C-alpha cells in the first residue's frame, strides 16, 4: 500500500495531487509577504531605532527567526510541487529540515520572550527585570538560540533522503509508531508557551483594568494587541498539533497496517503545518510595523 | 534709587574713556594673526595619519 | 601590543566601567520626582510628610524616591529647567487657601500653565497637590469664590468650590494626550499622599515600560 | 532721578556715536579677497562612551591628551583620548553640575552646578584616590562657568548675576564682579590670564580686568541669552554664541561688533563655541544635534560635524589644535580631527 | 603616613610554607596593583610578584612560579605572599612596593619596610656595568645603565625606572620611565639616555644621597633589575 521502512519502523508515507496543487501557492503567498515584513523590520532594526533598549533585541531575534524561516521557504515549495521529490541532495536536505524546525522554535520561544517581557513590565512595574542591560538581553538572547539548536540538531546528524520508488523524500514529520522526539517537541513548542502567554496575557489585562488605567485609548489598543498576539499564535499553531494528536490516536488504536485510514488527514497536517509559517508571516504585522513606534 | 543710576553713570563714563582703534585695521590684525599661524592649525590643513595622534 | 603599563590602564579603566555601570544600574531604579509650588503654597508640609537645590530622599513599599526642591533657585527658570528633563514625575503643590489676595491663586496657575506645557516636560506627568483644605473651607465659609473667579458660578460649598478650582488647573493641559495630571486634596493629613505619590508613579513607570516595550 | 537717566542716556549715545565713528569697513569687505578653506571634513576618531546621562560640560588639560568631563549622572571623567582609557571618575556630591574644568597644571579639577558651589578637586595625592580640595561657596545662583586662572586662583560665573574671582587656598572671594543685569552663562580666560569675558542672559557681554575688578567694556547686538562665549587665540577678540541661532565676533580694541555667524536654515542656539588653534575655523555647537565649524573670517560653514544623537552641549579644542572634542546630551563624548 | 609594614619573617627550614603578610595604611590601597620584591642579602633587588588592583592580573617570577602565591585582602587592606617548598635561594629580605598605572602614574613609587626571611641548610638582562664609584660631596656623577633589549615603547614610553636605597633602608623610586623625577626627589636628580642605554645624573652631589642605585625595567614581565652601583665617601 503506502508503508515504508525508515530506520526500521513502519511509517505511512503519502503521494497526494493536493499536495502539490494547493501547497505551493499558499506556500509563495508567504514567501512574498514574508521578506516584505520581515525584510523591512531588519532593514528598520539595522537602520534605525538606534535606541536597542533591552526589548527590542527579543523582537530582532524573533525577526531573524522568521527571515531564517522564510529562507527556507523555497526549498520546501520546490519539495511540494512535486509529489515530494528532493532533488537538492542529502546536505540541503539535512539543513532545510532542521532549519524549518530550528526557525519555527526560535520564533515560538522569542514570542513566548516578549510575552513574558510584557507581563513583567506591566504587572511587575519596580521588578528588575524590567531594567536588565543590553549585554544580559543579548546574553539571554544567545542562551535561548543554544535551547533552539540543542533540541533540533538532532535533524542534522541523520542524512534524510528517504527513498520513495523513484522519489526522494525529505518529511521529518512522518507517520508512524514511535517517538523520536520529534513528534514531543512538535507537541511541547506548542502546549507550553501556549499556557505561558495565555497566562502572561490573561494577567496583564487583568492588571490593567484592576488599576483603573483602561481609560486611556493607548491602553485599550494595547490589551487588543495582546489578544491579537494571543489569537494570532493560537490560530497559526494549534490546527498542525490538533492533527499531530489525531494521527498519534489514529497510530495508537490501529496501528501502522492498512495505512488508507491515514487518508486527507495527513494531508491537512501538511496544510496545517503551513500555518506554522503563515505566523512567520503575520509577525512583523503584529509585533512591529503596527506598534506606534519603529 | 540713584545708587545704582550713579554706578551706572560712571561705568557709561569709564566705558566712554576707552579709545578705539579702526574697525578696518582690527579686522587686519585678526587676518594677520590668522595667515601667520596658519602654518600649524592641523584642523586647518588636514595633518599626515603618520604624525596624527588620533589614527582610528 | 600593548606594554605592561598600558595593560594595566585598560584593566584600570574597565574596573571604572564596572564601577560606573553599577552606580548608574542603582541609581536608574530610584524615582525622580521635581517639586514645584509658589512659596507658601505648602511645600514644607509635603516635605515633612516624607543655598540651591534641596534633595530629600525616602523609601515606600521598597521603592526609593528622590525629590527635588528647587525652591530657592531664583535665577531664570528657563536655562535650568532642561536638567530635569527626564524625572518621573513633577509634584506641583498649591494652597487652596491662597485665593484671597495678593492673586496669589492665578500666581500659581500661570507658574503651573507655564510648567504643564513646557517642551521638556512634554511626557511627564504631574502629581498636582491642593492643599491647606482646612483653611479653604473657614475662608470659604466667609468669602466666596468671586474675588479669585469672578466667571464661577457655585454657591459656598466646599465640595462645589474645591471641584471648581481642581478642573480649572486641570483644564491648563494643553498636550492633555501624552501628558497626564493626577490631583490630590492635602491638608496636613495622614499619610494619604506617599500613598498617592507611589500610586502615581506606579502609574508613570507603567507607562513608560509600555512606551520600552513598544506596545503603547 | 532724571536727571542721571538723561546723563546714561546721553552717554549711551555717545558709546554708540564713537564706536560707529571707529567703524569704517565691515570685516567681511576687507576679507572677502582670501581664499576660502573649503570643505572641512572632520571624522570621529574615537568616541567616550562612559557616561550615562546628558554630558553638560567637558574641559581639555593642557597636555591635549587628558579631558575632564561632567555629566549629570553625578560623576566627573578624567579621559585619556588617545587610548580611550578612563584615567578618573570622580563622584560628585550633588548630580547637577552644568560646568567642568581642568587646571593649567593638571594637578586640580573644578565642578559646579545647581548646588550654588564650586568644588576643586585635587588629582595627584598620595593616597591614590582624587578627593575634594576645596569648596568655595557665596554664589547664591548656580555655578554656570569656572576657568582657572593657575593652581591657586578660580574665576567662576553664577546665575546670581555676578562673576567672582577665588582665592582656592582661603576660599573666599578675592573680587567680586558685579555688572550684569541676568544670568551668567559663559566665561572665558584671555591667554595672558588678565582680562576675562563673560557671557550673560542680558543679550550683552563684558569684559572685566581680573587685577582689580572693572567692566572694562560691553558689547551688545544679540537678541537672546547669551550661552557661550570664547577668547580668539590672539586674545584681542572674542566670540560669543547665543539664543538667537546666531554666533557673533567681537573686537577688543574696536569695542564693536565685527562678524555674525548665521544661516536662515538654523534656527536653533547656540550652547557652545570655541577656535581653532589659528583663529580661522570658529566651531559652534547647536541644539539641532550638529556641530557647525564657520571660517571665522569669511563667514561661511566651512564644515559639519553631524555624529550626534542629542543637542550638543559642550565642545573645546585642544592647545596644540590637534582634535576637537564634542559632548552632547546623549551619553557619548567624540574627537574629531 | 604612607606606610607599609611587613611581617612574617623569620628562621625556616628547607621545605617549609611560611606565609608573609603586608598591612597598608594610608591610601587607598583597593586601587593600587601590589608587588612583592626580594633582595638577598649580598644581593640586589629581584622582583618576586605582581597582583593587580581587582586581583585580576597576577604575575610571578619564573624562580618562585607554582610554589609561591600572591594575593590581597581589600576589605581588611592587606597583602599576602604564600610561600611553599622554600630552598635556600629563598633567603632575602621582601618588599611591599605598591604600584597604580594610569596615564601619568608613578608606580613602585612606595617601598615597604621589609621582612628578613632565611633558609637554613627572553628575560630583559639589565647591565649595570660599574659596582662602586667613590665620590665626594659638591661633584656630579652619571652612573650608567644598559639593557639588553630597548626600553622604548612604539608609544613614546621609555619603561626605565631609577630607585635608591640608603645603607639600612628601603629603595625608594628617584625617577620613573627614565625622565620623570619622582615627588619629594630633590632636582638635583637627573634621567636621560635612549634604548638600551640610560644615565641618572647627580648634580651637586651632596649627604644622605650615598647608596646603591638601581635600574629597572618595566617594559614586559618579568620585571628585572641591575646589579647596583654603590657609591661611598
Ligand atoms: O515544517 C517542517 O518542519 C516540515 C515540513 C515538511 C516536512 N517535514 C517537516
Amino acid at each position: 500500500d503506502h508503508f515504508l521502512e525508515i530506520d526500521k519502523k513502519n511509517c505511512c508515507v503519502f503521494r497526494d495531487d493536493f499536495i502539490v496543487k494547493v501547497l505551493p501557492p499558499v506556500l509563495g503567498l508567504e514567501f512574498i509577504f514574508g521578506l516584505l515584513g520581515n525584510g523591512l523590520a531588519l532593514w528598520i532594526f539595522c537602520f534605525h531605532l538606534k535606541s536597542w533598549k533591552s526589548s527590542r533585541i527579543f523582537l530582532f531575534n524573533l525577526a531573524v527567526a522568521d527571515f531564517l524561516l522564510i529562507i527556507c521557504l523555497p526549498f520546501l515549495m520546490d519539495n511540494y510541487v512535486r509529489r515530494w521529490d528532493w532533488k537538492f541532495g542529502d546536505i540541503p536536505c539535512r539543513l532545510m529540515l532542521f532549519m524549518l524546525a530550528m526557525n519555527r522554535q526560535g520564533s515560538i520561544i522569542f514570542l513566548t520572550v516578549v510575552a513574558v517581557d510584557r507581563y513583567f513590565r506591566v504587572v511587575h512595574p519596580h521588578h528588575a527585570l524590567n531594567k536588565i542591560s543590553n549585554r544580559t538581553a543579548a546574553i539571554i538572547s544567545c542562551l535561548l538560540w543554544g535551547i533552539t539548536i540543542g533540541l533540533t540538531v538532532h535533524l542534522l546528524k541523520k542524512k534524510m533522503p528517504i527513498q520513495n520508488g523513484g522519489a526522494n523524500l525529505c518529511s521529518s514529520f512522518s507517520i508512524c509508531h514511535t517517538f523520536q522526539w520529534h513528534e514531543a517537541m512538535f507537541l511541547l513548542e506548542f502546549f507550553l508557551p501556549l499556557g505561558i502567554i495565555l497566562f502572561c496575557s490573561a494577567r496583564i489585562i487583568w492588571s490593567l483594568r484592576q488599576r483603573q488605567m483602561d481609560r486611556h485609548a493607548k491602553i485599550k489598543r494595547a490589551i487588543t494587541f495582546i489578544m491579537v498576539v494571543a489569537i494570532v499564535f493560537v490560530i497559526c499553531f494549534l490546527p498542525s498539533v490538533v492533527v499531530r494528536i489525531r494521527i498519534f490516536w489514529l497510530l495508537h488504536t490501529s496501528g501502522t497496517q492498512n495505512c488508507e485510514v491515514y487518508r486527507s488527514v495527513d494531508l491537512a497536517f501538511f496544510i496545517t503545518l503551513s500555518f506554522t509559517y503563515m505566523n512567520s508571516m503575520l509577525d512583523p504585522v503584529v509585533y512591529y510595523f503596527s506598534s506606534p513606534s519603529f | 534709587s540713584i545708587a545704582q543710576a550713579r554706578k551706572l553713570v560712571e561705568q557709561l563714563k569709564m566705558e566712554a574713556n576707552i579709545d578705539r582703534i579702526k574697525v578696518s585695521k582690527a579686522a587686519a590684525d585678526l587676518m594677520a594673526y590668522c595667515e601667520a599661524h596658519a602654518k600649524e592649525d592641523p584642523l586647518l590643513t588636514p595633518v599626515p595619519a603618520s604624525e596624527n595622534p588620533f589614527r582610528e | 601590543t600593548l606594554s605592561a603599563e598600558d595593560k594595566a590602564a585598560v584593566e584600570r579603566s574597565k574596573m571604572i566601567d564596572r564601577n560606573l555601570r553599577e552606580d548608574g544600574e542603582k541609581a536608574a531604579r530610584e524615582v525622580k520626582l521635581l517639586l514645584l509650588g509658589a512659596g507658601e503654597s505648602g511645600k514644607s508640609t509635603i516635605v515633612k510628610q516624607m543655598t540651591g537645590i534641596v534633595e530629600t530622599h525616602f523609601t515606600f513599599k521598597d521603592l526609593h524616591f528622590k525629590m527635588f526642591d528647587v525652591g530657592a533657585q531664583r535665577s531664570e527658570r528657563k536655562k535650568w529647567i532642561h536638567c530635569f528633563e527626564g524625572v518621573t514625575a513633577i509634584i506641583f503643590c498649591v494652597a487652596l487657601s491662597d485665593y484671597d489676595l495678593v492673586n496669589r491663586m492665578h500666581e500659581s496657575m500661570k507658574l503651573f500653565d507655564s510648567i504643564c506645557n513646557n517642551k521638556w516636560f512634554t511626557d511627564t506627568s504631574i502629581i498636582l497637590f491642593l492643599n491647606k483644605k482646612d483653611l479653604f473651607e473657614e475662608k470659604i465659609k466667609k468669602s466666596p469664590l468671586t474675588i479669585c473667579y469672578p466667571e464661577y458660578a457655585g454657591s459656598n460649598t466646599y465640595e462645589e468650590a474645591a471641584a471648581y478650582i481642581q478642573c480649572q488647573f486641570e483644564d491648563l493641559n494643553k498636550r492633555k494626550d501624552t501628558k497626564e495630571i493626577y490631583t490630590h486634596f492635602t491638608c496636613s493629613t495622614d499619610t494619604k499622599n506617599v500613598q498617592f505619590v507611589f500610586d502615581a508613579v506606579t502609574d508613570v513607570i507603567i507607562k513608560n515600560n509600555l512606551k520600552d516595550c513598544g506596545l503603547f | 532721578l532724571d536727571q542721571l537717566r538723561q546723563e546714561a542716556e546721553q552717554l549711551k549715545n555717545q558709546i554708540r556715536d564713537a564706536r560707529k565713528a571707529c567703524a569704517d569697513a565691515t570685516l567681511s569687505q576687507i576679507t572677502n579677497n582670501i581664499d576660502p578653506v573649503g570643505r572641512i571634513q572632520m571624522r570621529t576618531r574615537r568616541t567616550l562612551r562612559g557616561h550615562l546621562a546628558k554630558i553638560y560640560a567637558m574641559h581639555w588639560g593642557t597636555d591635549s591628551r587628558l579631558l575632564v568631563s561632567a555629566s549629570q549622572d553625578g560623576k566627573l571623567i578624567i579621559w585619556d583620548s588617545y587610548t580611550t582609557n578612563k584615567v578618573h571618575a570622580i563622584p560628585l556630591r550633588s548630580s547637577w553640575v552644568m560646568t567642568c574644568a581642568y587646571a593649567p597644571s593638571g594637578n586640580y579639577v573644578a565642578c559646579g552646578g545647581l548646588d550654588n558651589i564650586c568644588s576643586i578637586y585635587n588629582l595627584k595625592t598620595r593616597e591614590g584616590n582624587v578627593r575634594v580640595s576645596r569648596e568655595l561657596a557665596g554664589h547664591t545662583g548656580y555655578l554656570s562657568c569656572c576657568r582657572f586662572l593657575d593652581d591657586n586662583q578660580i574665576v567662576t560665573s553664577s546665575g546670581d548675576t555676578t562673576c567672582a574671582l577665588w582665592d582656592i587656598e582661603t576660599g573666599q572671594q578675592t573680587t567680586t564682579f558685579t555688572g550684569h543685569t541676568g544670568d551668567v552663562m559663559s566665561l572665558s580666560l584671555a591667554p595672558d590670564t588678565r582680562l576675562f569675558v563673560s557671557g550673560a542672559c542680558d543679550a550683552s557681554a563684558k569684559l572685566w580686568d581680573v587685577r582689580e575688578g572693572m567692566c572694562r567694556q560691553t558689547f551688545t547686538g544679540h537678541e537672546s541669552d547669551i550661552n557661550a562665549i570664547c577668547f580668539f587665540p590672539n586674545g584681542n577678540a572674542f566670540a560669543t554664541g547665543s539664543d538667537d541661532a546666531t554666533c557673533r565676533l567681537f573686537d577688543l580694541r574696536a569695542d564693536q561688533e565685527l562678524m555674525t555667524y548665521s544661516h536662515d536654515n538654523i534656527i536653533c542656539g547656540i550652547t557652545s563655541v570655541s577656535f581653532s588653534k589659528s583663529g580661522r575655523l570658529l566651531l559652534a555647537g547647536y541644539d539641532d544635534f550638529n556641530c557647525n565649524v564657520w571660517d571665522a573670517l569669511k563667514a561661511d560653514r566651512a564644515g559639519v560635524l553631524a555624529g550626534h544623537d542629542n543637542r550638543v552641549s559642550c565642545l573645546g579644542v585642544t592647545d596644540d589644535g590637534m582634535a576637537v572634542a564634542t559632548g552632547s546630551w546623549d551619553s557619548f563624548l567624540k574627537i574629531w580631527n | 603616613d604612607v606606610q607599609l609594614v611587613e611581617s612574617g619573617g623569620g628562621l625556616v627550614q628547607p621545605g617549609g610554607s611560611r606565609k608573609l603578610s603586608c598591612s597598608a595604611s594610608g591610601f587607598a590601597f583597593s586601587s593600587f596593583g601590589m608587588h612583592w620584591v626580594r633582595q638577598a642579602p649580598e644581593k640586589g633587588l629581584e622582583w618576586v610578584a605582581y597582583i593587580s588592583s581587582g586581583s585580576g592580573t597576577i604575575y610571578y617570577a619564573d624562580t618562585v612560579k607554582g610554589r609561591f602565591t600572591i594575593s590581597r585582602d581589600d576589605p581588611k587592606n592587606t597583602l599576602f605572599l604564600q610561600m611553599t617548598s622554600l630552598r635556600s635561594e629563598d633567603t632575602a629580605m621582601y618588599y611591599c612596593v605598591r604600584s597604580i598605572y594610569y596615564y601619568g602614574s608613578s608606580p613602585f613609587d612606595f617601598w615597604g619596610q621589609g621582612t628578613t626571611l632565611t633558609v637554613s641548610s627572553s628575560d630583559i638582562v639589565m647591565t649595570q656595568a660599574t659596582s662602586s664609584v667613590p665620590v665626594t660631596p659638591g661633584e656630579s656623577v652619571s652612573i650608567s645603565c644598559r639593557s639588553s633589549k630597548s626600553l622604548l615603547h612604539s608609544n613614546g614610553n621609555t619603561y626605565l625606572y631609577w630607585f635608591l636605597q640608603r645603607p639600612g633602608q628601603s629603595p625608594q623610586l628617584l625617577i620613573y620611565r627614565m625622565s620623570n623625577l619622582a615627588s619629594g626627589v630633590p632636582d638635583r636628580f637627573s634621567g636621560s639616555g635612549s634604548g638600551t642605554a640610560f644615565t641618572l645624573t647627580i648634580s651637586r652631589l651632596e649627604a644622605e644621597d650615598v647608596g646603591v642605585y638601581y635600574c629597572m625595567q618595566h617594559l614586559e614581565y618579568p620585571l628585572t633589575f641591575g646589579a647596583g652601583t654603590k657609591l661611598e665617601l
